[PDB]
């Protein structure tokens, strides 16, 4: 085991704005 | 023309590397039934993601000491018109970028 | 100008979920062993201990009966190759007896009622090798670009 | 006249889950059993049925 | 759509449930309680059930069951069956009931 | 000095105990007749009353098709022999599917998910001469020289 | 009673890591395509763009010369299968000449001087099939269960 000092999740960022699908009743 | 006909955005911090967007979903049916009823269907939900990345760019240039003076003396510097053209340089490759891609890079 | 509306139907079903309230039963006590086990997929049991009480399950192979369906839990599973699997060593609900979505491969709707055929690898599939006691439910849709079916379940 | 009905499952984890992650699952069957009757209305209004006359 | 297309059995078809009774569903016709075309029906496919009946001797406890061409009990019928009788025979006013078991499918 | 802590394990069932909490079914609407039932042990049924409602059962014998596992309760037995037993003349409760611990005579552990064997007394062996179509579900014990098996029953 | 002190050494070489501030050339101008690298391994160039101006590698294979090895980086590698790799369609950093820790499948220590020899997998070995005009700079070490050689390196 021969990794780095800093993980994935330190250099990640999350988007905060979901997408929803969209269903019209008639 | 690139950054004046789509939007631009500052969320993305100067030491990311990667950022990830979700998606929501869901299923369902309905039925007509009696009244001693022991089937009612069920309804659900999903999820998913996406990603993408950021790139660096860069260039330089060089100059001597005679060249310097030279600019220095007959009024016309030749180190401002190389400045120049390095900024010219990365904003035409940004528009490029845009416009065009790059299959290796995805 | 005038103004307009639009409508737009939901899909009907999922791979391995529970097509309604009937007579159902499902098994928590099993835990997944060597491999992975693909949610709406037929499972096969290796071994039962004699004290300990649980069961080892894993993904069916050829020349084995087949034991259960795999469902859908947004707690006990991972999203791995962009599907929900179970993971090896850890609890797993199996379903036993009842009216379940699976995964299919044929390409044909199915008689109702008809014994169904599965396939090595554990999935629903028209003249298959491997034969049960289960029976079509009357359940032809399909997702964005999977085929489902629905199946009825009988205890062992 | 006639009826209509249908119904969802949960449980205990996953309940647990959504009131600690703030994403309850619960809300979002709901939406889509009513979702389900409303658009059910809509095709027997707009398509009908032939076994139900 | 979800709904199963059912009627009465006939000649040379397999049977699937038994018809029960219900105070709100169903309609009074021909001096009985009858279910009516296109409408919703309670159908049972797993338990115990009063059925009706053409035979004239008590079954045997765990027997398998053989109907009619008109969906009735009897025993000489040319239907194969997988139920069994439950025990019960009894008679309400010259209509002959049975109890059947019913396993599903 | 050096203190000392011990541990011990409990035993894991008795005889005609429920196994598990998974789709069971009990009549309850059964008396006994011709001499004693001990439980944990197979019964088969005699006559079925046509009007007032009631099954006559008693112990397995040769030559007869079983209908059920006696299972054991507090209020309705009698202690017999230094064990629990059902009395002539009594209510009983009668198992017709689920999963029961039930005696045995058999030395070597079964396999899960074949058929069921018994013996001309009510009680499981490995090489009987009484067919049934329940199966094993793996369960293999013993409480204090008494070997119990684990018996999954399926309604007749 | 009486006190106790110990002494310990590090390891001196990592995979992929630069041996000295000696004169070494980085070029970091390329990008990964057609698969992973690994850091500590050699790499082949497949084709250099006319206008853009980047170069394409990939892991060697047989038959192809090599052009550099990766080296270490905490920013521009992503961490999978328990090491530092470069993955596909990203920027990579490929020194091309200088000294460097490379990762050898040899089992005898190497004589200061003599040509070197990679297997098909861009891997130092002592009897290798892709013959390289590069030297051997005189290390030879072991990082817990790793073997690894220093190699001289100068520009094609």
């Amino acid at each position: 085991a021969t990794m780095g000092i800093w993980t994935a999740q330190e250099l990640h960022r999350i988007k905060s704005q979901s997408y929803e699908e969209d269903y019209p009743v008639g | 023309s690139a950054l004046r006909v789509f939007p631009v955005t500052t969320e993305l911090s100067p030491t990311d590397k990667t950022f990830e967007y979700m998606t929501f979903d869901k299923v369902g049916t309905a039925q007509i039934i009696a009244d001693y009823t022991d089937d009612l269907p069920l309804v659900d939900a999903l999820g998913t993601s996406e990603f993408g990345k950021v790139f660096r760019l860069g260039n330089a240039y060089l100059i001597s000491i005679d060249e310097i003076k030279a600019g220095q003396a007959t009024g016309r510097p030749l180190s401002t018109r190389k400045a120049s053209a390095c900024q010219l340089a990365h904003d035409q490759l940004v528009n490029r970028l845009v416009f065009k891609g790059s299959a290796p890079h995805k | 100008q005038i103004n307009a509306s639009y409508q737009r139907d939901m899909a009907i079903a999922l791979p391995g979920m529970v097509a309604d309230t009937s007579k159902y039963n499902i098994d928590g006590a099993c835990v997944v062993n060597e491999g992975d086990v693909l949610v709406g997929a037929a499972v096969q049991v290796v071994q039962a201990q004699a004290v300990d009480g649980h069961k080892l399950v894993k993904a069916l192979t050829t020349g084995t009966t087949p034991y259960g369906v795999a469902i859908r839990s947004h707690w006990q599973t991972v999203n791995a190759q962009n599907q929900m699997i179970y993971e090896d060593g850890g609890a797993i609900n199996v379903m036993t007896s009842g009216r379940v979505w699976m995964l299919s491969k044929s390409t044909e709707a199915p008689t109702f009622g008809s014994a169904v055929k599965l396939d090595v690898d554990g999935q629903e599939k028209s003249d298959g090798t491997i034969e049960t006691t289960w029976t079509y439910a009357g359940g032809w849709t399909k997702y964005k670009d999977i085929q489902l079916v629905e199946v009825q379940l009988h205890q062992l």
